[PDB]
């Protein structure tokens, strides 16, 4: 650990620099309050980091100004009188702005100033970013009269009490002491690693401070937590220091300490079972890939194809990377918004370990170096320590990048400790897979190796992964081989350069390109038309005749098979959904629908998918298993007819998670992802094709029914800007595509596509217009002292687009058994009633519902299961996201939340 | 969106801001008489805007989302004014819709979300104030 | 219709009921200190939804007016933040526009036309407050 001295250092400056922020009367007026609340005044780290700058400048050698700090008989006059007032009037010289602080002085300035919030500035221009922090003024702070009345009321800096002025003196003398540290410490700032290290241990002080319970005048805030005004603020900065000392010394300790799952029994061993064959090789490459990889960092890419399961590959690199050391750790983040805890449970039963060696993050994490400092029983933490966290990819993407708060500090420490998975989703438009390949850099630095299972990545997308790793491995070292799985082999490139890697990664899409030329065993693809969800709604139902007929398993004298109906939004999957209430299934057939969405309360959702998920296991000659196995024999009991059609209607997420197999699929087309995953599905167990068709697939985006442009959005490829000249579905995808249509099209790297000649091709393109190629480059990003200000994240936010608070079905507080819709505030939830419509389902001729959950039954489950009160454990087990909407929802039990118009 | 909440509520920011303010503090159980009077002079506004909006077909048809939520404004305007029904107050309709947007006001300027206690208050107050507003 | 700034004005009700009560009578050659505070917080409160509108992408491009209306306010923003030009203050740019925003708003809200006295006065307080606003 080279650099932890330094950094040691730099963490006791700040709680110091924040109390003399503090220190303005104000501030002592606002604790003393209670109400009405007061305004900031003026943030108090910004206070703090005035009163840091007036002492030093202008203009000190950062030498001069360690001696003042180290020397104990000043004065302290000078200083005290020295800051600048901004009022009284109009402008002052920014602090920092110029020829100020020495630049050790600014960078723990910006340490201290950035403890209440990162810096926000109004300019988003590209030079500012890259000089950072010299641009940080008055909009950074984020902050008058008032403020000069702050600055009075006074009475009492620090320096002048006897512990608080000797701790400063002694620092001084240390930072002096320290070979060569205070010009390369000056230089240094900048570097995306230190600053981030020293960020992560302010929080974290700080938070332990606020937690923990002698003339001195000056104090911290209270009314929260009983009455009146508790302690006093330079106790609070050398509990900072002490907490710093701390949790340096923790970081060191860590990798030793910290908890890991090591040594499974099922993943080092080689799998016996056919189709394996991928994941086997893979592991083999694994030994080679660590010897270069540990000491090098690690990117590593599993593009095993769609419709076959992936968890043997990941847990096979996991066990790779580490063996047999510190096994194991290692973190699966998947591409979804939202976790349940079923899908967490099949990732765990697939890799064979146990639920406390898996930790689920679901924030409840389902089951110390940090423990101190942190709270002895608390969720995080618990995330920490587990040998395997899961949860997904967004809340660690916005803890990386975040505008403020612990919470922050929490992400990152967990980015941090062994390296992050992701799954391939998240990105979505050229841009947003950018974000997301900026949080990934950010994190290689911390030194994990993020491996992609890049079945459907775009090349540049990989090309990006690639290079933010290795603008991680400068920062990494001072503190590349990619291995391609492969169904067929593995291929590892160890190279210096992300174009060197490009060409490796053309190398690798070659061979599987090579693989796609080989027609695709599995998938037919059909061109339809629809004549607005009833009359597509009974083509659809046209559809699932044809394919059951088609594709089903008879046993006895009758025939049972499984469909897919995928809609993009859940508006129209609900529009279609009541077109099938209200018309029966066809003569002679017994429809059977399930409806599966991310609207429903979690829990249900979760019950959902994990009985989708019994029932969808396909296997040779299972027919007959099926038809015995328990809701396949209560259909055949329940009635005559001999065909039946069990049929799920899904959005993206279903589609996106599941380790499921059907019979035939119906498919409202959302681009090269959609049909990914439809192939998947399509093919998920059973080998060999009839060779009919078996996936149907839509003509116009339902907007384009609509005629909404562009048609693919939310999710689409297309952005209205880069326009796609015909709507039409069957002249964009090519007759290739259309036979053994398989992610080949997905993997290159293919050119040269004509901006509306190719939908796959629009995908490319926009995808570049992300990445290397209102665009702030990622490079950019990389390159400049980005981390010091949340300028990029401003610039490219993370889940844009309005984002619905949180709400469930909640038994009330006196009574168990009266249900109240609410909505979660701050710590608490407000009455919901008013607002929300709820909604029967009429129920067509020879049709039912299957794979649906009773939501009382669902909660007195959660309630046995875990060993909670129904309301709060339900809370907890009962959350559903909602963007806001004025008039509220309409609830059925089948379908979950439609809005309203 | 909301758009024709959003239109509405824009103007009327006087009325919006006088009944916020006066009800940041409010017990439902105890009204003052000016919490009374912010409330319904706000509804008021809402009402004259909403109703104009309406009886002069005040959006575009072809837009799919605003065109359905104009419907079901003017579907509760014919439940209130006889073309349809004569009930103004029951639930989901003109008034309830109203007392909504004022609780989506709260919600979207201050953070606050109320629930039944203050829109049962409310709906007690519009009976009282506004009983002769339709026929 | 003008959907965007409907949007952000009714996000923004408290701030525009004090900005309009306060200017109600003003002499723009002559403002007291609470009229410049209540034009300023209006217009921060209006820059802040924007600003967010812009970054952010919170549009449908998909509908042709409200797309090319959303490409004139993130156009006005670029020419402040460098990226095309560091020009807030030019007529017809970032803060010109927010200005207009502000007479709609007195306009919309109480039938009163203001003009250029008001207008110029908007902009001279913005020159004062918000040089920081921008790089």
């Amino acid at each position: 650990w080279h650099s932890a001295e330094d950094i040691r250092l730099l963490t006791v400056m700040a709680a110091l620099f924040h109390d003399i922020g503090k220190a303005s009367q104000a501030f002592q007026a606002k604790l003393r309050n209670r109400g009405k609340p007061m305004a900031d005044a003026y943030r108090h780290e910004w206070v703090s980091l005035r009163l840091f700058e007036a002492f030093v400048g202008p203009g000190s050698s950062d030498e001069d100004w360690l001696r003042r700090l180290a020397d104990k008989r000043e004065t302290g006059d000078a200083w005290l009188s020295q800051l600048a007032r901004d009022d009284r009037q109009s402008a002052p010289p920014g602090p920092f702005q110029k020829s100020r602080l020495p630049p050790l002085a600014q960078a723990v300035g910006w340490l201290i100033v950035s403890h209440h919030r990162l810096p926000n500035g109004d300019h988003r221009g590209s030079a500012s970013l890259a000089r950072l922090p010299a641009p940080i003024q008055s909009q950074w702070c984020g902050a008058a009269k008032e403020k000069a009345a702050c600055w009075q009321f006074p009475h009492g800096l620090p320096f002048a009490s006897a512990h608080w002025r000797a701790r400063t003196a002694l620092c001084a003398q240390s930072m002096l002491e320290r070979p060569g540290l205070l010009a390369r410490g000056p230089a240094l700032l900048h570097d995306s690693y230190v600053m981030h290290v020293s960020r992560l241990i302010l929080m974290l002080a700080d938070h332990h401070y606020s937690s923990l319970p002698p003339n001195f005048p000056l104090h911290a805030n209270t009314d929260r937590d009983s009455g009146k005004l508790k302690q006093r603020l330079d106790e609070h900065l050398l509990g900072v220091a002490l907490h710093s000392r701390k949790l340096a010394g923790t970081l060191p300790r860590l990798e030793r300490q910290l908890p890991r799952l090591a040594r499974h029994k099922g993943f080092t061993r080689r799998v016996e079972q056919p189709r394996f064959r991928w994941q086997d090789k893979a592991y083999d490459c694994a030994m080679a890939c660590r010897e270069q990889a540990m000491e090098h960092g690690f990117f590593g890419l599993n593009l095993a194809s769609t419709g076959c399961g992936k968890t043997l590959a990941n847990g096979r690199i996991l066990y790779a990377l580490a063996d047999p050391q510190r096994g194991a750790r290692f973190s699966i983040a998947l591409g979804l918004r939202s976790l349940t805890l079923q899908t967490g449970q099949a990732y765990r039963e697939r890799l064979g370990l146990g639920d406390d060696d898996l930790a689920i993050l679901v924030s409840h994490v389902h089951f110390g170096p940090l423990r101190e400092w942190l709270g002895r029983n608390s969720a995080g933490n618990r995330l920490l320590q587990a040998p395997i966290l899961a949860c997904t990819i967004d809340h660690l993407m916005p803890a990386s990048e975040s505008l403020r708060g612990g919470h922050q500090i929490a992400p990152l420490l967990r980015l941090m400790t062994s390296d992050l998975v992701l799954d391939e989703v998240d990105d979505f438009d050229i841009d947003d897979l950018p974000a997301l390949s900026r949080l990934v850099h950010w994190a290689g630095l911390f030194g994990s190796r993020v491996l992609l299972s890049s079945a459907t990545l775009p090349p540049a997308l990989v090309q990006g992964l690639f290079e933010a790793y290795r603008s991680g491995r400068e920062i990494f070292q001072r503190h590349i081989r990619c291995a391609w799985f492969d169904e067929f082999s593995s291929q590892s490139s160890a190279h210096g350069a992300v174009t060197s890697f490009s060409e490796a990664h053309a190398t690798f899409v070659a061979q599987r390109l090579a693989k796609l030329e080989q027609l695709p065993p599995r998938r037919q693809a059909q061109l339809c038309t629809v004549h607005l969800c009833r009359e597509l709604a009974g083509q659809m139902n046209t559809w699932m005749a044809d394919l059951h007929r088609c594709h089903h398993t008879e046993h006895q004298g009758r025939r049972i098979s499984f469909g897919l109906l995928r809609l993009a939004n859940i508006e129209p999957l609900i529009e279609l959904a009541q077109a099938i209430l209200a018309q029966g299934a066809p003569e002679g057939l017994h429809v059977h629908l399930c409806v599966y969405h991310s609207r429903h309360p979690l829990l249900v959702r979760s019950a959902i998918e994990r009985q989708l998920d019994e029932l969808l296991k396909r296997s040779d000659d299972d027919a007959a298993a099926l038809f015995a196995r328990p809701t396949l024999a209560k259909a055949l009991q329940a009635s005559t007819e001999r065909d039946h059609l069990f049929v799920v209607l899904a959005s993206p997420v279903a589609e996106v998670g599941r380790d499921h197999d059907y019979d035939w699929a119906i498919v409202e087309p959302s681009s090269m992802r959609s049909i990914i995953q439809l192939a998947g599905r399509i093919r998920r167990h059973r080998s060999g094709f009839s060779g009919e068709a078996n996936l149907y697939l839509l003509s116009r985006n339902i907007r384009s029914l609509e005629g909404q442009n562009p048609a693919f959005q939310r999710p689409g490829f297309e952005t209205p800007d880069f326009p796609l000249d015909s709507h039409d579905l069957h002249d964009l995808l090519d007759p290739a595509l259309l036979a053994r249509i398989d992610a080949s099209p997905r993997i290159v790297e293919p050119f040269p596509l004509f901006p509306r000649s190719r939908l796959v091709d629009l995908e490319h393109r926009r995808l570049r217009a992300l990445m290397l190629a209102s665009l702030l480059g990622v490079p950019l990003w990389w390159q400049t002292p980005a981390s010091l200000s949340g300028a990029l994240q401003t610039s490219q936010p993370f889940r844009a687009g309005a984002k619905e608070r949180c709400y469930a079905l909640l038994p009330d507080e006196d009574d168990e058994e009266r249900l109240h819709f609410s909505r979660y505030e701050e710590g608490t939830w407000s009455n919901q009633d008013n607002l929300l419509r709820n909604l029967d389902l009429t129920y067509g001729p020879r049709i039912q519902t299957w794979g649906t959950v009773n939501y009382r039954e669902e909660l007195v489950a959660m309630a046995g299961r875990e060993d909670l009160d129904l309301r709060q454990c339900a809370m907890r087990y009962g959350e559903v996201r909602l963007r806001e909407n004025t008039q509220g929802w309409s609830y059925h039990p089948y379908l979950g939340f439609k809005k309203y118009n | 969106s909301n758009t024709i909440s959003d239109r509405i509520v824009a103007r009327s920011v006087i009325e919006a801001a006088r009944f916020i303010q006066s009800w940041e503090d409010a017990d439902p159980d105890s009204l003052t008489e000016d919490q009374v009077l912010a409330a319904a002079g706000f509804a008021a506004r809402l009402h004259e805007g909403l109703q104009a909006t309406v009886l002069q077909r005040l959006v575009d048809e072809s837009n799919h989302e605003e065109y359905r939520e104009f419907k079901a404004w003017e579907e509760a305007l014919l439940n209130a004014d006889g073309r349809v029904a004569s009930s103004p107050f029951a639930d989901w309709g003109w008034w309830y819709r109203i007392a909504n947007v004022m609780l989506a006001t709260a919600s979207q300027n201050v953070g606050v979300t109320w629930g039944s206690r203050v829109h049962g208050r409310l709906m007690a107050i519009f009976q009282d104030k506004f009983k002769q507003r339709y026929e």
